């Protein structure tokens, strides 16, 4: 997407891993914000949108 | 404490942190006193090929 015309995915009824994210090279920024990176593989979520 | 390591995984070498080298290589005491110094060694550590 374009900034001014951004896209969301909803993430909903399913399970994942965070920690194969963050660890990733690929990341140029991984930046948080009320959670820690560390912390993201203990939970669960109403929802998450990316 | 010497070793050497790749550019990025420098910002791993701090109490609190984690990732590969602070994860299973090199982890610190969350309470850490002392320094952690560190410099770009490519012209003296890479190899050709």
């Amino acid at each position: 997407a374009s900034v001014y015309a951004w896209n969301r995915k909803r993430i909903s009824n399913c399970v994942a891993d965070y920690s194969v994210l963050y660890n990733s090279a690929s990341f140029s920024t991984f930046k948080c914000y009320g959670v820690s990176p560390t912390k993201l593989n203990d939970l669960c979520f109403t929802n998450v949108y990316a | 404490d010497s070793f050497v390591i790749r550019g990025d995984e420098v910002r791993q070498i701090a109490p609190g942190q984690t990732g590969n080298i602070a994860d299973y290589n090199y982890k610190l005491p969350d309470d850490f006193t002392g320094c952690v110094i560190a410099w770009n060694s490519n012209n003296l550590d890479s190899k050709v090929g």
